[PDB]
């Protein structure tokens, strides 16, 4: 998230992966997000081993 | 005399209104200056009326939005793609992009017949709402406003229309004796017709359902029965 | 994030394209959202109007008043009314049907360890579709019509004009021309027949009704309408298949766009026709909750004089229980 | 038979790894790729010819091994998804994974770096629980009558309407009742705004 | 089967791949229909509620 002022200088910026605070923080392109329940999808578990099956 | 009335079908005595006469136009008037600047800090009203214009320019925003959407294309820019190409393989590339705005046009029409249908329901509530209470006002209790309701006025406002619901609302209360209903003769009762029967030095009194004035019983504040109950109060001593 | 790509990169870099269909999917399902919850907050402070309840009552003490039975009723037994204020009536129509609020967390808190696979809410759930749990819990507005209830029965009779509960079926029955030398004489008889049309609505749920068949309606209504749903993905729309895993992992992913971006056009075609059906079923909810409105302050806490409008015929007045997604009333 | 059958190639070599139980991890399966949670089970619906199992929809639900002959189970990863609770005068967020205990979070999912706490909805994340407590209206509304504010974070159950209470008699003592009567009154004019009309738009092809 | 494929096998089979459309398509279209009924049958109930007619 780039955030611009009145000379086009970037003044803060949001990792967005961080953490929560960051991906709510740039969904809603605002650098302080108002008081709300954010929703944040995309949340799953990734394999620890690999199994293989021959014959 | 309108709100002089409107008062007695709410359970109150007619010798404390006549009385507070000047004390009801100030209560009045102050309640309605209460009304005029209570816009200053947030108010319902004000977040329903900013509520409506936001979701509309929320709504012609995300439609005005929908042009720069690639939607599997090259680019989103109609010049773009048509500078870029020869005019001759963009066909495929023009036809999603028309495909995807014409799919945004039919969602963002039927979300539009929606709003069309929830606007004219809430105009007919506020149809039935001024022809019940502010030309008259209807027997429904608890309709126009919220509690002992007396009338209400009505004001333009955008997008919509704007009332001042006055309702009665009691400040101080006592604890009294009271019995709903009485015998008062040989299997002769009576009961009150708004109101409550008390008990003050060995004679009973009538009173208000709203204000605590005594009055002595009469058949204009009374029910006549022909027969009571047996779970009554047997009050015998009477007129 | 879930539904038309689960967790495949190669499908979410694509969705960037139709970001704005799923903001405005988010944003039209928030609102519903919002909408059902200022129902729900309407509802729950029309019951609370005027009401007024005495620190001394206690139902478990005195439960019976003119010989008229009505524990059934009345629920949370004391002052420490703070557990479980179910009734007898709505512990018996939440034991009918068990889709409710509850059964849903406890599906999904079941769904945890793999030790059933015949429940549709797991796959539902893992496919982004879950059914959050309303703002107030059923505990709260049954003990809210409880406490309507109670309060409209015991002195300081709130619902009822201040007049007793006995007295008021005394005066409805006047209005609709009767003559009053008969209603003081027939007090018992009129007591036990109150009582037997009681006890007959209470047990009339063992064969079928109509209260139970709108109940199970909705709720199979809704369970066809997920089901339905998740039943889209399946569909091969014009693709070599159904299935991403097979599509990603059988192509070289330089012409598997064309497919992928198939499938996609068609989920979100789906999604757009369901989130249509949604503002329709939402609205005439809505309005569905508008009639409660008017019906409960108008036949509950009074009774307006409308002839033929709460129950149908010589109405007498209404009682008010809580139900699964919605109300029960008793028109006598 | 793409992604199934017997004779394939061997470019990529790989022995034949063990199955490994209740463990949300990748498989093969001699073609059937895919990744799920297997789990042991006897059955007897086998047959010689019968090695596979599906469902209505054609998904794998169940397997026979080739020459293990033990049966499992394919069961389904999670891929929930997590809610969040931010204020504006805050600076930390009230993670919560809904219907999830978080005892498996900690063990599987992810570890214990902030104070946890097990609630009904699930586990919470960044507060503490004050359900004695009761607040009228909370800005946030995380479900089932249960509310958080800021503070720092809490978790107290949300009450949003409550009925006075009259330290008087219900008893009918005496022959009368107890009941309160107003003795004095004021005119309070409240307002509602009702949406009539719409702003009317056009849109040209 | 009639209005997007009259009576074309070449057009029916393609037609399997959005079966779901079209069985959505018809189970609302009754299910509109049957609430058409219940509004008319509601209609006549309340038409004939107390009535009372002499021989
Ligand atoms: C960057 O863009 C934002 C958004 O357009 C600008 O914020 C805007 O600032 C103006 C003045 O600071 C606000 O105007 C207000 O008008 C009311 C009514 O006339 C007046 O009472 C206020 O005192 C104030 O002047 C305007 O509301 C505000 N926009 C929003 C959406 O709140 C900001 O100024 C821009 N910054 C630069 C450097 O251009
Ligand atoms: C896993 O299951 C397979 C399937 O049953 C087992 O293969 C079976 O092994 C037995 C033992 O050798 C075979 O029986 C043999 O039959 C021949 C006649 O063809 C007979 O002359 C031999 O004396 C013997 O009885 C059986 O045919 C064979 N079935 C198949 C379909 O190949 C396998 O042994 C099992 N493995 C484990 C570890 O349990
Ligand atoms: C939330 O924090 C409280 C700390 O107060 C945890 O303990 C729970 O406290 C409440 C009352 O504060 C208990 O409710 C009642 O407790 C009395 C005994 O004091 C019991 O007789 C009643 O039947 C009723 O349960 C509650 O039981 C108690 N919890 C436990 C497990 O004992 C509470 O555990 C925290 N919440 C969660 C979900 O852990
Ligand atoms: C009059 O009031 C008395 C209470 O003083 C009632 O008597 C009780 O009524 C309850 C109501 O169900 C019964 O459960 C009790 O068994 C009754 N007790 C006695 C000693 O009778 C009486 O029923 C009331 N009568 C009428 C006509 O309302
Ligand atoms: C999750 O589902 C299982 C399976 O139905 C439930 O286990 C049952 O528990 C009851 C009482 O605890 C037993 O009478 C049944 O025999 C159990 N079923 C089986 C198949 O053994 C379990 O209670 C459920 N848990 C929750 C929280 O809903
Ligand atoms: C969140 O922070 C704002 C900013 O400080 C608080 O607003 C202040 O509230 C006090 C209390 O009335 C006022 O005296 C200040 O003038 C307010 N300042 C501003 C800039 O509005 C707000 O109260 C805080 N809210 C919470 C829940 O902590
Ligand atoms: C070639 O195939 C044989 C038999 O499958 C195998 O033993 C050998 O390792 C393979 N070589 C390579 C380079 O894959
Ligand atoms: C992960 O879960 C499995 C079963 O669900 C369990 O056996 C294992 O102990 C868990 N991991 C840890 C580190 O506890
Ligand atoms: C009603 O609830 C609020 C908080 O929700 C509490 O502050 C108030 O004291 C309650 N009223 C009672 C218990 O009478
Ligand atoms: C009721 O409670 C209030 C405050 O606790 C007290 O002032 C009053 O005397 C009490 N009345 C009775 C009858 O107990
Ligand atoms: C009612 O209260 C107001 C202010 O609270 C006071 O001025 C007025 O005198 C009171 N009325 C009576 C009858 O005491």
């Amino acid at each position: 998230l780039l955030k611009f002022d009145d000379r086009g200088v970037i003044t803060n910026a949001v990792d967005c992966s961080s953490s929560f605070f960051s991906e709510i923080q740039c969904k809603t392109k605002s650098l302080l997000p108002n008081t709300g329940v954010y929703d944040l999808s995309g949340f799953t578990v990734k394999p620890v081993a690999t199994v293989h099956r021959r014959i | 005399l309108n709100v002089q009335y409107r008062i007695n079908g709410l359970g109150v005595t007619m010798d404390v209104l006549n009385k507070n006469q000047k004390l009801i136009a100030t209560a009045f008037n102050n309640a309605l200056l209460s009304i005029q600047n209570g816009f200053s800090a947030t108010n319902s009203a004000l977040a329903k009326i900013q509520s409506v214009v936001n979701s509309n320019a929320q709504a012609l925003n995300s439609l005005l939005q929908q042009l720069f959407n690639k939607f599997g294309a090259i680019s989103s820019s109609l010049q773009e793609i048509l500078s870029r190409l020869d005019a001759l393989e963009a066909q495929v590339q023009i036809d999603r992009l028309i495909n995807g705005r014409l799919t945004a046009l039919n969602a963002y029409v039927s979300q539009q017949l929606s709003d069309i249908s929830l606007v004219k329901l809430g105009a007919a509530l506020a149809m039935e709402k001024v022809n019940e209470c502010v030309k008259s006002q209807s027997p429904r209790i608890n309709f126009c406003g919220n509690g002992n309701h007396i009338l209400s006025l009505v004001q333009n406002a955008p997008y919509g229309l704007l009332f001042m619901h006055f309702s009665y609302k009691p400040i101080s209360f006592k604890t009294v004796l009271v019995s709903p209903g009485l015998c008062i003769s040989g299997d002769v009762g009576i009961a009150p017709k708004q109101g409550y029967f008390i008990k003050h030095n060995d004679h009973w009194m009538f009173t208000g359902s709203s204000y605590y004035y005594p009055e002595p019983i009469s058949d204009k504040n009374v029910v006549f029965m022909n027969t009571c109950s047996v779970n009554f109060t047997k009050a015998p001593l009477v007129y | 994030s879930l539904f038309v790509c689960s967790n495949y990169a190669a499908c979410h870099d694509l969705l960037s394209e139709y970001g704005t269909f799923c903001d405005n999917i988010n944003s039209i399902l928030d609102e519903v959202n919002g909408l059902l919850d200022t129902t729900q907050l309407h509802v729950a402070d029309t019951l609370m109007q005027g009401v007024t309840l005495s620190s001394n009552l206690n139902t478990n003490l005195h439960f019976d008043v003119d010989n008229i039975n009505f524990k059934s009723l009345v629920g949370c037994l004391g002052p420490h009314c703070g557990s479980s204020s179910r009734s007898f009536f709505e512990d018996l129509l939440f034991d009918k049907v068990k889709l409710s609020d509850v059964g849903f967390v406890e599906a999904y808190n079941n769904c945890t360890g793999g030790s059933e696979i015949r429940d549709l809410l797991c796959v539902q759930s893992f496919n982004g579709i879950k059914v959050l749990p309303p703002i107030l819990s059923e505990s709260q507005i049954s003990g809210y019509t409880t406490a309507a209830t109670v309060a409209a029965m015991f002195p300081p009779w709130s619902a009822a004009a201040g007049i007793p509960f006995s007295l008021n079926v005394q005066y409805r029955i006047n209005g609709l021309g009767v003559t009053m030398d008969v209603l003081n004489k027939n007090q018992k008889l009129i007591a036990t027949a109150f009582n037997n049309a009681l006890l007959s609505i209470q047990n009339g749920f063992s064969a079928t009704n109509s209260a139970l068949a709108k109940i199970q309606s909705v709720v199979n209504s809704n369970a066809q309408a997920l089901n339905s749903l998740l039943q889209q993905l399946f569909n091969k729309f014009g693709a070599i298949s159904s299935s991403l895993q097979e599509i990603l992992s059988r192509l070289d992913a330089l012409e598997a766009q064309v497919q992928i971006d198939r499938l996609i056009n068609g989920r979100l075609t789906a999604l757009n026709a369901y989130v249509s059906q949604q503002l329709s079923d939402i609205s005439l909810v809505k309005l569905g909750a508008a009639l409660a409105m008017e019906k409960v302050n108008e036949c509950v806490k009074s009774q307006s004089p409308r002839i033929n409008f709460c129950g149908n015929g010589n109405h007498i007045l209404s009682l008010v229980q809580n139900a699964p997604y919605g109300l029960l009333f008793m028109h006598f | 038979g793409i992604n199934s059958g017997t004779t394939c190639s061997n470019d990529l070599l790989q022995p034949n790894t063990e199955v490994f139980t209740d463990v949300c991890v990748d498989y093969d399966l001699y073609g059937i790729t895919g990744q799920g949670i297997f789990k042991e089970v006897s059955a007897v619906y086998y047959n010689s010819w019968q090695n596979l199992l599906y469902d209505f929809n054609g998904n794998i639900i169940g397997f026979k091994d080739f020459v293990t002959n033990k049966t499992y189970n394919i069961f389904p990863c999670y891929a929930g998804r997590v809610s969040a609770a931010f204020h504006q005068n805050a600076s930390s967020l009230a993670l919560l994974y809904r219907n999830l205990k978080c005892s498996y979070v900690l063990n599987n999912i992810s570890l214990a770096t902030q104070p946890y706490f097990d609630s009904y909805l699930g586990c919470v994340f960044n507060a503490d629980n004050l359900t004695d407590y009761s607040v009228s209206s909370c800005a946030l509304r995380m479900g089932s009558g249960f509310c958080v504010d800021y503070n720092s974070y809490r978790f107290v159950t949300f009450e949003p309407f409550n009925v006075s209470f009259v330290n008087d008699s219900i008893e009918s003592v005496g022959g009368l009742y107890e009941i309160k009567i107003p003795t004095n009154f004021t005119i309070v004019g409240q307002e509602e705004f009702i949406q009539t009309n719409s702003p009317k738009v056009t849109i040209d092809c």
